[PDB]
């Protein structure tokens, strides 16, 4: 358990892990907890794995639904907000996950960080859930200057993942990264960020 | 009560357009410098307050809607349309859409419609503000919904509309904008306005932010656009 | 039930106003000094103990409503009413304004009207308070508001508001008013006045307190009243 | 069900009031010292007993009514007003005033006109009681709600208003009213009254509490009233 | 509301199927390459902006769905449309596919048809869209379902059905398809196309995405259509 | 409203069989090795496609319904028919029986002209299976089963069951049968049958699995009967 | 986390601790636990972060309402109240928070503390609600007087919870504080604090 | 409690003991606890006694149903899979039994067990359920073969819940036995199926 | 609370402890738990006086009910069975009380012990409940024949139900006896039935 997400200049980057354990027992480790809301819309999830995919497609159809209905794709901000009115309405009903969904719209960049029990917090800045967090956030800052590319972002949130999978190997061990860049909506996968993770050595 | 006639059309919503049509008139201007948006208050006789009868009610915070058919439909109409304006706010955190909005009051006058428990509303509505761009809607009680560039309801609708086919523009500057439907108003009641009889407000595009003339501001307009009314009625 | 007609108007609607014609007059008189509201009683029978029976109902502290139509429809009504007027208090924790109060019944009273259900409440209603500033509203069986200043429901409406027409100057001392309100309601019944017969309350401007005005009280307004009344009515 | 027709009256309430005078009259007389509530139990038939049959049923302690119209209709209301009364102590731990429990009942009504799926209650009610003052009310089937010194509802109700119309006083004797209002059943009856086919009961001031008029209690009041019975017939 | 007839149809189906009669002509034509939806969008005065009605609604990202019979009716129908298109890409992760999404707002036609509750919707709509396969359905005011290969709703169905029976092939390729879809509204409306007068909708077999014809590429195929249309019409 | 006619009989329901008259015939025809149903898919247009209508449905793996009557009512029914067939799989584990399940839809048609709220169902189906032993079922709009041993539906009804009484050994083979049902048909429509002009769908005995008989295997079968309905349409 | 509120001679003034935290780990850059309620109107949150957000959003959009239906603006009283029959018809769902709503209408200046329990009750000039607050009282109300300038009035607030913060070891860093002047609803944000709190050093 | 319910080539054998206490108190031995669903077919519980009585009543009256409505009796897998559906129906009050509900119809032999919280499983020769199971499974498995014959069923049968009965401190009170050889539809009653043991350790 | 209920030759006797076990405290001594249904029907409880005679009350009507719409005097097996489907509705408010319906009708006799949690067993001939069950059945087994008199039926059901008895003094004063022979609903009443435990002693 841990995201992490950085507002740059250029877009948006996110990163999360891929391994979130209910016991000893491997619940996923080839679940992809970033998900793609709309177009160049992304939705990182820490909390438990379940409630955040079936969350995420709920978000999704009802962004779909935004984007046909209105003659107009939604905002992050407009996403943002729906999923935390849907949160606080469910609050009987699992899906206390506390989640991250940004991406890129009419108005610049952005990532919400949407609090458990719903309620919005808008970022240009830059945020972590999770219990990696501690450490990532940290790492995280020290790298980020507000002038930066996304060539060097996925870099700095391998990295800043990579302090959170020392204190146990439940962060890390898999760590899922997307790109937005407004023209791409690029997915690693394991294989790509394990050559970027090959020049951290581990 | 709404049932189908042997025309396919609806007794019931065409009865409900005749309603709209003994209201009292609206019109709407609009131009790329912004939209105006007027209404034509009731003056029986000097007991009237007139100061204080709402014609151009406001919905959200840079949409407003003008009136015509049945007062009593209509406000209830209209407070429906301000919960609905304000419900996107609260689950979307950005305004609602001049054309979002207008389509899902219409929703609920196209459920009433259909439904033989209940009548549809007498009301028309015109419902004009800036999301991005200038727009303005004429809605009709069957829930019928059309993007104008210049339009009237009530019973100078049809006075008003021919008149427009000349005049309007496309581009108009706002100032002759504003003026063209006070002359249109003055036209289709056939006679001099009055600041005080007839209500103005508007949504620029500077201010995003519905505002409302006071009639000292009006005062002007209501002047140079006395001139042309008194043109037209002399041929 | 209530359906559209070929001449757009709700049959029940028009109806619930030969209703509201068909009712004892009530009446309100409004000027700078505050706003007051006028209702006949009449006779009964000589066995009706006129002097016991409410017209002028308090909604709220500063609010009083009179009536004509239908009796039972205007008591239930008023239950409505009063109970809004709390439930603003209870919320707000602010007196309901006299204008949000009687939108908030004529809203209830759309209610009635659309739906197919119902039959309209066959009621007019006259709202009275001094809110910011003295307001006197009348409202209509399909709940359309209408802001007044002096203004006459009932029986007597065709006569009352000519008188008021000619006679109504904006600046009237208290008293002036009182006497001119008591004047138009003589005319109506075409005889001078018993002040037994006829219940007068106020809402002040200065004490912003509801009154309603005893035998005892209203005794010097009514002399003055019934010398003008004997007057015009042999002219 | 019930409309209003073009005269602006709801004409299923019109139809209860004809309803109201087919039934059995029952008649009120107040005065400074009780008010005493009178009832035609009358029956057509021998063998219908006449020794049990309400037509004064005890609502409250300090509260009596007597009914017209369809005896059905009225029972049903009736077993409301005394629940309704009942209610009154439950939540305030006071006895209803005779006002509030009559305009209860009335609101009831009043729901019933106005429900599209039910039909008006054919009855009109005389609620006399004695909460402070003496207290006496005629209800109608329109939900109307008027206090009268003293009336009668039913076949009686032209004839007995017109009768008290002379001879009713504003105060009177206990005795003396109790003999007037005997004089007056027997007047529309235009026969002898015998003590076995009427039924009188009362709230009284000093008493505060509702007793009911024996047979044997009944008969002195009856001779008495029995010599004026004929005076009037031979007048 | 709906019953049999004698004949044994349905009057308010039938009624219906007459307000279709009555709309805004649209047409689809179908090729092996995608299907072309075009809809009618022609304007009754010069103030209606024509560049911001819609007639052409997108219903999924490979379905979309035009319309004639009632505007308000429609609007609702393909909303209904897009809340049970969603509906079943989220319960089954597979996108809705155009017979079976036609099914569920047939099913819904039907609903408003069968119970007496509610009267039934008056629109016919095509449904066009590629599942796998390019389809074309026809959706009647009863919930009826046909496939076509070409057809027309609207004002137009009697000259454009006629039309595809003496122009149509099935080996019919893209362009070509375009223009006979294109030329076949030119002579519902009995004038030569205006590129601001019709809305254009395709979903394409190999993008299998629903993308709109701009007013830009409206164009090459508008030149084309007319030369074929002058020909016919002026024969 | 369904109510009774001085005859006995209900009159919703009467009218419904004239709308099944007027459907698209099908037709069944049972022989001792398993049941078959014919539907002619009816096209008016060379611009239908005709591949793609239904008019044979499979309800379960080893029953398929055939219709006549209002194809919006038909389908619902027959989505109703698949879900009851499968709810009796859910809790019982079995298959459900060919006669139980014409029991059940047509207990929920009983319900449609039990209410006078809702109109009735004004769609036949046959129902044809093999349960254990093959059964055939043609339901009424009542909701009532018979079992036939061949019968039809719709404008054949007549037609078919003519033909049947004359025809019709008991004691067929499926060859024979197939071929049988075909001339059948072929009569109905009054003319000779092409394979794309007929759907045609089969539940063996000896699979006890539904088969749509594909236009390929459906083919020689035609030729058969093509003879045979010439012979005919030319005595 | 504590919030103060004092009533000026000529505005309110009102500040809260800006700490926001899951454990005492801080996850963004900024998490305003203070809303602009109406064009004049606060909203100052002492209790659940997250809670706050979507409650203090509703009680926004109906303050809106308000003035649109009836053409007069809420008074500080109104919204005030708003929120406590909410709060009370809403407690089957309960927002566990201790508000302050006040600052400026036409009636003048007052801040009302609102309870979940509900009721809403008026502090005269000074108010502290918290666990911070009995600190806050102290620092508060020896240098408040009845009359105070707006602008000697910041500095104070901002003194007034930072007494609170150094006690804590899960607070210390982050500031709310907004002058309503009575022309302009001024949100100062971190920055422009800062400077006022370098007068007081550490 | 215990129950064995044997499959055969002439029938269906089952038996159960018939210890049923209210309570933890044996009111009285004049209990059964074999129970006739149809004509020939038997429902056997192994769990609390309570729950098996009712709901006897309620799937036997659905079945006397079931042939009345379809003029066919009910097979053995319809009337289990009833009771698995009947089961789950008012789990919000939930019946903990373990139903062994079996007999014979055209289709041949078959005993199936029903679970409290779910589906029916067939049973393909030898079935046993109850606390008692793991002691009379074991007689079972020493001297069952499939080519079984219904009087020699009885007594390994009895032998089963014999043997179990003694064992354990929930079971005891006699044996109930019952042979379905879809001519009789025999219970061999206390009378009988003391002998049967007596020919045994008594 | 110890019950007994005996199924004699020629009438039916059922007794009971005057009073159940409440503790120390006692209320009445004119309290009960036997009441008779029917006019030849008793019901005998194990459990609370007031959860008895509440149950009893309702039981009683509808047999009255029955008897009067039927024109048919109710079975026993009817009451047993009617009161089975109230108690099983009732499960889920406080009825845990237990209880023997038996006497007397034209089908015959018997005693059925009806229970909270379901279902009706026809006890053929002895029965008890209660913690006193186990003693009091004892007591009865030893001198119960099927062809006992109504009389000596008496004198065993009063030895029986007074050794259990003895656990409890505040119960111990009045007994409970019915005799049902068809033509006597005979309720005894404690100054009569003491003469004839006078020789078992207090």
């Amino acid at each position: 358990t841990t995201t992490v997400g950085l507002v740059c200049k250029d877009g948006v980057v996110m990163a999360t892990e891929k391994r979130a354990t209910m016991g000893n027992f491997i619940a996923s480790k080839a679940a992809k907890k970033i998900y793609q809301i709309a177009d160049r819309m992304a939705m990182t999830t820490a909390g438990s794995v379940g409630d955040a995919q079936f969350l995420a497609r709920i978000i999704k159809i009802e962004a779909n639904l935004y984007e046909i209905r209105r003659e107009r794709k939604p905002t992050v901000r407009a996403i943002a907000t729906l999923t935390s009115n849907l949160l606080n309405s469910y609050r009987y009903f699992p899906y206390l996950v506390q989640l991250l969904i940004g991406g890129i719209d009419s108005e610049g960049k952005s990532i919400y960080s949407i609090d458990p029990i719903g309620g919005a917090i808008e970022e240009k800045d830059i945020v972590a859930t999770g219990s990696g967090s501690l450490t990532a956030y940290g790492v995280l800052e020290d790298r980020f200057t507000p002038e930066i590319g996304v060539d060097e972002a996925v870099e700095l949130a391998v990295r800043a993942i990579y302090s959170a999978m020392k204190r146990d190997s439940a962060s890390g061990d898999g760590i899922d990264v997307v790109k937005i860049t407004e023209d791409e909506f690029y997915q690693y996968s394991p294989e790509e960020v394990e050559q970027i993770l090959a020049k951290f050595r581990k | 009560i709404t049932v189908f006639s042997p025309d396919g059309r609806l007794f019931q919503v065409e009865y409900a357009r005749e309603a709209v049509k003994r209201g009292a008139t609206a019109i709407g201007i609009k131009c790329k410098e912004g939209v105006i948006l007027i209404a034509d208050k009731r003056v029986g006789s000097k007991l009237l307050e007139a100061d204080t009868i709402e014609k151009i009610y406001k919905i959200d915070e840079h949409i407003c809607a003008a009136t015509s058919g049945l007062v009593a439909d209509a406000r209830v109409l209209i407070d429906r349309a301000r919960i609905e304006a304000q419900i996107n706010r609260l689950t979307y955190d950005e305004p609602i859409t001049v054309k979002e909005l207008a389509k899902k009051i219409c929703d609920f006058k196209q459920q009433y419609t259909q439904y033989g428990g209940v009548r549809p509303f007498g009301v028309s509505l015109l419902i004009a503000g800036v999301d991005e761009v200038p727009k303005l809607y004429e809605t009709d009680p069957s829930g019928a919904l059309l993007e104008y560039k210049a339009t009237a309801i009530g019973m100078g609708r049809n006075a008003v509309t021919e008149f427009f086919e000349k005049e309007y523009r496309d581009d108009l500057s706002f100032d002759d904008a504003m003026v063209l439907g006070l002359v249109a108003m003055g036209l289709s009641i056939e006679s001099e306005l009055v600041p005080e009889n007839i209500e103005v407000g508007y949504v620029k595009v500077d201010d995003r932010t519905f505002k409302e003339v006071s009639p000292e501001e009006l005062k002007p307009y209501v002047e140079r656009a006395n001139e042309r009314i008194r043109e037209l009625l002399k041929k």
